[PDB]
């Protein structure tokens, strides 16, 4: 009540992907799409 | 990190080469009894024996075994 506001990213909207995606990549590139390959290309060494 | 020095880890000992991948390391602990192999377990074994330099922090003599992801990993 009062239309405040707190604050929010896009870091928490693959927590336990990234943490699948980690262990995809930790061994080969598990059975996921290519999407999924090419976004953890774009987010293994940019999750920082 | 130095124990002064703790800013941004500075020794990141990659357990891995520089492609890229999200190699990761399962449950990564350090030997446990401070024998300092810090065994970067990966996810089908492969727990890495992570030291800080040299040509022996990481998976060169790799002591793994693990049917999985190597994560308690933690020596004598």
């Amino acid at each position: 009540t009062g239309n405040v506001l707190k604050l929010k990213v896009n870091f928490l909207p693959e927590i336990i992907t990234l943490s699948k995606e980690v262990r995809n990549l930790k061994w080969l590139g598990f059975r996921v799409p290519l999407a999924i390959v090419n976004k953890a290309h774009q987010a293994n060494q940019l999750y920082p | 990190w130095s124990l002064d020095m703790l800013s941004h880890p500075q020794d990141s000992m990659e357990l891995v080469h520089k492609q890229s991948k999200a190699v990761a390391v399962t449950s990564m602990s350090f030997p446990v009894g401070d024998v300092n192999n810090f065994v970067v377990g990966s996810e089908e074994g492969s727990v890495y024996t992570a030291c800080r330099h040299g040509s022996k922090a990481g998976i060169s003599e790799m002591f793994e075994g693990h049917q999985g992801p190597i994560t308690g990993i933690h020596c004598h």
